[PDB]
């Protein structure tokens, strides 16, 4: 259950 | 059939400027570019766009590589003295 974003 | 684009991204900032999502496992299977913020590195090149799909980062390609690892490429690719730019392989697909 993982919905991923990074920021840069 | 496929369609490429190479976008190389002079380092005009301390900050990179861009939010992606997607790797393996995810839904999105390659990262792709959701936000680019106004100000950073990338905002200054223009032809990155949001909706972008990166298939190759300085060569290296993302596909297999899960979300956590495909992140690492690009803020070492960014963090790195050897170049004074990123290439990104990007598609419309």
């Amino acid at each position: 259950y993982d919905d991923e974003l990074t920021f840069f | 059939e496929p369609t490429s684009t190479l976008v190389r991204v002079r380092k005009s900032a301390a900050t990179l400027g861009i939010a992606i999502e997607g790797g393996a496992n995810t839904r999105q299977p390659l990262p792709r570019i959701v936000t680019i913020q106004r100000g950073g590195s990338a905002h200054n090149c223009g032809q990155l766009k949001v909706g972008h799909v990166i298939l190759e980062v300085n060569g290296q390609t993302l596909r297999g590589k899960e979300h956590k690892e495909a992140a690492r490429i690009i803020a070492e690719a960014f963090k790195t003295k050897e170049r004074d730019y990123i290439d990104f392989l990007v598609t419309e697909f």
